[PDB]
RNA sequence: AAACUUUCAACAACGGAUCUCUUGGUUCUCGCAUCGAUGAAGAACGCAGCGAAAUGCGAUACGUAAUGUGAAUUGCAGAAUUCCGUGAAUCAUCGAAUCUUUGAACGCACAUUGCGCCCCUUGGUAUUCCAGGGGGCAUGCCUGUUUGAGCGUCAUUU
RNA sequence: UAUCUAGCGAAACCACAGCCAAGGGAACGGGCUUGGCAGAAUCAGCGGGGAAAGAAGACCCUGUUGAGCUUGACUCUAGUU
RNA sequence: UUGUGACGGCCCGUGAAAAUCCACAGGAAGGAAUAGUUUUCAUGCCAGGUCGUACUGAUAACCGCAGCAGGUCUCCAAGGU
RNA sequence: UGGAGGUCAGUGACGAAGCCUAGACCGUAAGGUCGGGUCGAACGGCCUCUAGUGCAGAUCUUGGUGGUAGUAGCAAAUAUUCAAAUGAGAACUUUGAAGACUGAAGUGGGGAAAGGUUCCACGUCAACAGCAGUUGGACGUGGGUUAGUCGAUCCUAAGAGAUGGGGAAGCUCCGUUUCAAAGGCCUGAUUUUAUGCAGGCCACCAUCGAAAGGGAAUCCGGUUAAGAUUCCGGAACCUGGA
RNA sequence: CGAAUUUGGGUAUAGGGGCGAAAGACUAAUCGAACCAUCUAGUAGCUGGUUCCUGCCGAAGUUUCCCUCAGGAUAGCAGAA
RNA sequence: AUUGGCGAGAGACCGAUAGCGAACAAGUACAGUGAUGGAAAGAUGAAAAGAACUUUGAAAAGAGAGUGAAAAAGUACGUG
RNA sequence: UUGACCUCAAAUCAGGUAGGAGUACCCGCUGAACUUAAGCAUAUCAAUAAGCGGAGGAAAAGAAACCAACCGGGAUUGCCU
């Protein structure tokens, strides 16, 4: 009864959505996210998880502020008009 | 160096009616269960991947280089060798061809062409001009789109 | 019946309807719709006519 | 086309507030009309006009606060410059160019001489 | 000593690596003292430290720190070198006096292993240098 | 579930909004090769499992 | 002797090889140094006249200012003399702003769009209650300010 | 149910294939040799054969290949004294 | 069938906590007269935000690769024998 | 065979490459050359250079396709039938009639977890419902979830977990009142200055943790295509304020 | 089949670890040591495969040593220069 | 020194089963509770000129016709 | 009694500052095993991978408690050797 009848019994999420990353990796009872390590300050990352670093890194999102830094540096961090 | 190896494929072993090549794990992807990590495998690493520490430049003795240069200079003065090399020098009075230093002092392309016409190198010029043809392969999109002959060398 | 800012509560909706349409309201009900936007049923007092206010707003 | 920021800049506080209010009213009415009309591209122009009025008001307010804080140190953080965290933690020109009196005496006594080797 | 932090002493390897007890930390008690002090007072920069007292259980040290944001240090070029970012966490990178001593940074034949940096030296003398015209 | 949280309901709303086919005019847009929505979802086929 | 098995060809199928192409990759070389509590990287939810999406942006939401160019955008529609012009544009540049909920994430909490407190303003006959608008309240540490504590301790009394 | 019809419609398996007797042969042939023989296309059954299919024998041996367990094996070790 | 009550049996098993609300002891403090106290008596005035709420809950809405004879907690419960 | 240096001022939109052709020639052969068809943009001979350079197998890899084969099979859960309507088309849709079943620890009426719009209406049948389909939980377009009283929210349970402090190189571990100087709560001060203070009381250990535990309070009738202890009509109750 | 009962939800225990009324049982179809990524293209005296043509020459399964006996070194046999 | 970032220039490199996993709405679709795993997918034509109209069908569609250099290019599109 | 001083506190006191990302290169700590030794334990792999802390455009090192033994050289770094 370890196969289909036991799969009939699984309806209790052990992971819900995480605040820091929306990945469904937040362990409810452990209170920690299995992907980003939330609520720890440091984002969870490993040097054996190169693909994971690819998935979660700079340039993967919008870069709402960092994208303009190169332009501002090229112009010398100017203030005026 | 990581081409073909960015997978966690493991061999299934024997007993599963498939070859023993490493296979991609997981499911619901279409790539799971597929062969990996082999030259025979689609998406795998090539056999003996090309390395940058292959020998590119090859050393030659200075004296042998100068021997070859002297032989080439001496061959430039053989009338038959230039024709065999295909340089349209039939109309030239005699070779080696020596022109005054006013040619060194020349300034414009029109008068350079005029000098070539005067001394008989123009035929070589039209050979180069009419030899222009598209390359015969994938060298076109490697910044080698056209081929043409070699004209006179003004020294 | 209004589409309402998702951050607006019943107090704010009542105040805004009163300020915008010069009408006294009797009750406000709200629900977050399955498409994710707030929907407010604002019942006016008997002194006002919702139909007249609607055709004043522009939709009959 | 909508309203123009240069002519908006000549208006005063009450004028800009009044323009904002009736622009908001017109946007509301256009939303009502859009509810029934197939396409209504004027709503984009009116929204842009509200953005123009708002940015002019904000520029006036920020310039007034800049005038208020002019001359004194401790500017508000959103009013002072935004170069880079490191570029702000870095020593200023004066602080970097500071040198001790011993090194200053040595530098004035023996500055790198300008010389050429010909004769 | 620094007891190996493995459970029940099982190291899971060769008998050469099976040791747990008499293993010695490669940094000094001074180094860990100023590391902890700098981590607590993360807004200062660890200038130096010295020994003051010791009993059986503890060694006691005193750590000198400098504020890089104080205007008495930022001006006055006598000590504002510490205010440049390259001296962030000298105690953590091993740039203090105890750090240099533990790294082995010293001139001579006795420090051939660790003079310009142990790992840098190892990289330099384990790299394969190939030229265009092979030598 | 009937007793939802607002986070779950917001995800439900976003999924319902995203589940719609291609507007007809993007097809006519120039230099366009998109023909349909390839991220379409059915509640029986694929679970978003939030 | 057709039916049937097989072989071959023509035409038609199935399939997507080959050939040619290439806004992609890979490797080498050259130059430069610039993330974040002035809130980063990342996440979530939204914003287009008609959009669901590796686009862009943030309730000023496919963007607003300023500057340059100089007449477009375009799939359809469209404000509609904006065209000898402080002026089109899914343009470029970009120095002013806006920048939802979050996030090192900072009032407390967080599988809750949960619960406070402080200060001004406006309403409900209100310092207290309720509601709305704005502004705040994390921790370690440094320098200073103020208020203190300790027979730790020094001068000034029976 | 099987069966026949309408619709719908897979899989295992497949070097090529598919009648035997004896011979010899890797000493138990569908093919080879020598004989018997040998007539399209097939349906339902059947379980003799295909040394039928299912799985790089799980027994045994070999490998200077492991692992679980045990001990007065060798070499250590947490703890403890 | 459900609820309640008064009882009886069992245990080397005797069968949660907290918020919260009320009450009692005590007597601080305060209180006269054309008016004091009582808002634990009656009547009268105002407000009550945020999020969920549809539907299935299974031989078709969940899990088992599926509209899978499997698995998955619970309430109501007519007549006759 | 791919690419490279020279050369044939080589072939080519008047048709390069590729492909197909029981057509021809040449070489022992690897192979080369040509006739015809198709096609539409590049390619070859020679002298050399170079290599990711030649496949029948590897239970090879990826993709595609067969024979088997119109074959196994689509047979559990008692069962369907007649007639109209709609429709191109009806064993399967709608309606009417009949026969039945579940038989109230139901094949009924609702909920918890889970799902996420599957709810409802209109239109529609290419795909999906292993037959069919006019039907559908499918496809297309829209509509729909209304609360002081139901929940969450508040409490604490097992437990989880900051602070103070102590370990640890450190990511972090312990610890939850501990060797801590750990706060909020009554009435006067109360507009020469406030919310200060010579007013007064005390001394909890943060916090999170239950949609079945504990808890402030709502019922009836009507109403929708789809919501209702939520809307409307009526009739109440609680909490907090004045 | 009234209890060492059955069961929901919450919570604790995590891999040489847990948990076990004990079967090496169970720990997400995985258990005499889970799963995931990496070291790692781990090593294999062992099995399998190893891609064009023609021409000329053309073997060995033996000697010695080897934890050597499915393998090497050495000498022999062979080609080429 | 520098397989990251930002600008450039290049190659006897690869040429859509190759080259990065990704030439495309690619770290996408979707698989797993989770850590993680992770594709396939380029080419009409110079220009849609993307087939008006007739006819037969309920329709899909066919047959004509038409556009185009070509429909032996008809979106299921280069060659095939 | 009034004032210091020392040490220790408190404040939504004034102003700052740290955290987190990315880590190719750089500075340290911690730290294997596969592997080779034709077995294997020292050794090897390797003072490497994984783990942790910390910077910059470079970092680090750096003006000798050096090298040397010479007729002596003369901070550090990198290349050839």
């Amino acid at each position: 009864g370890k196969g289909t009848p036991s799969f009939g019994k699984r309806h209790n999420k052990s992971h819900t959505l995480c605040n820091r990353c929306g990945r469904r990796s937040f362990h409810v009872q452990k209170k920690t996210c299995s992907s980003c390590g939330y609520p720890a300050a440091k984002t969870r990352s490993y040097n054996w998880g190169a693909k994971a670093k690819r998935r979660h890194t700079t340039g993967t999102g919008r870069m709402r502020y960092l994208k303009h830094v190169s332009r501002r540096f090229k112009n010398g961090f100017q203030t005026g008009s | 160096e990581k081409a073909g190896h960015q997978t966690s494929a493991e061999s299934w072993g024997t007993g599963r009616a498939v070859a023993r090549i490493p296979r991609v794990g997981g499911g619901g992807t279409g790539r799971s269960g597929q062969g990996a990590f082999g030259n025979m495998c689609r998406g795998g690493r090539m056999f003996a991947p090309t390395k940058t520490w292959r020998k590119w430049n090859v050393k030659v003795n200075h004296n042998e280089k100068r021997y070859a240069t002297a032989s080439a200079i001496a061959a430039t003065a053989v009338a038959s060798l230039v024709l065999a090399r295909g340089h349209r020098v039939e109309k030239i009075p005699e070779i080696p061809l020596v022109v005054s230093t006013d040619l060194e002092s020349i300034q414009k392309t029109k008068e350079a062409v005029a000098a070539l016409k005067a001394v008989g190198a123009h035929s070589d010029l039209l050979k180069v001009l009419k030899s222009k043809k598209l390359r015969a392969g994938k060298g076109k999109y490697r910044n080698r789109r056209w081929t043409q002959r070699r004209g006179p060398l003004v020294v | 019946v209004f589409q309402v800012s998702m951050k607006a509560n019943k107090y704010q909706i009542k105040k805004a309807v009163k300020e915008l349409y010069e009408v006294d309201v009797l009750k406000v009900n709200t629900l977050v719709r399955p498409n994710g936007t707030k929907k407010a049923y604002v019942r006016l007092t008997a002194d006002y006519d919702a139909l007249d206010i609607a055709n004043r707003i522009g939709y009959i | 086309a909508g309203v123009k920021a240069y002519e908006l800049r000549t208006k005063s506080k009450e004028q800009l507030a009044s323009q904002l209010v009736d622009l908001k009213k017109e946007l509301a009415e256009l939303k009502v009309q859009k509810l029934s009309r197939p396409s209504l591209p004027k709503i984009k122009t009116v929204r842009k006009s509200i953005a123009c009025v708002l940015t002019v008001i904000n520029e006036q307010q920020r310039e007034a606060v800049r005038q208020l804080y002019k001359g004194k140190k401790y500017q508000p953080k959103d009013l002072r410059a935004k170069k880079t965290r490191a570029l702000r933690r870095a020593l200023t020109k004066f602080e970097a160019s500071q040198v001790t009196e011993k090194q200053r005496k040595k530098q004035i006594a023996f500055p790198q001489r300008k010389y050429a080797i010909k004769a | 000593n620094r007891k190996r932090p493995v459970p029940k002493g099982a190291t899971y390897g060769k008998p050469t690596n099976q040791g747990v007890n008499e293993l010695k930390y490669q940094r000094s008690l001074r180094a860990t003292a100023e590391e902890r002090v700098g981590r607590r007072a993360a807004n200062l920069r660890v200038l130096n430290s010295y020994w003051v007292n010791q009993d059986s259980t503890y060694k006691y040290f005193e750590v000198i720190l400098v504020d890089p944001q104080h205007k008495a240090i930022r001006r006055d070029a006598r000590y504002n070198w510490i205010c440049d970012p390259v001296h962030k966490h000298r105690e953590a990178r091993g740039l203090t006096a105890t750090g240099k001593k533990s790294r082995g940074i010293n001139k001579g034949h006795k420090f051939n292993n660790t003079k310009a940096g142990r790992r840098k030296t190892w990289k330099r003398q384990n790299t394969l240098s190939l030229w265009r015209y092979r030598k | 579930a009937a007793q939802k949280s607002f986070r779950i309901k917001q995800k439900m709303a976003k999924a319902k909004k995203q589940n719609r086919p291609l507007p007809q005019w993007i097809r006519l847009r120039t230099n366009n090769t998109i023909r349909y929505n390839a991220k379409r979802r059915n509640w029986r086929r694929t679970k978003m499992n939030i």
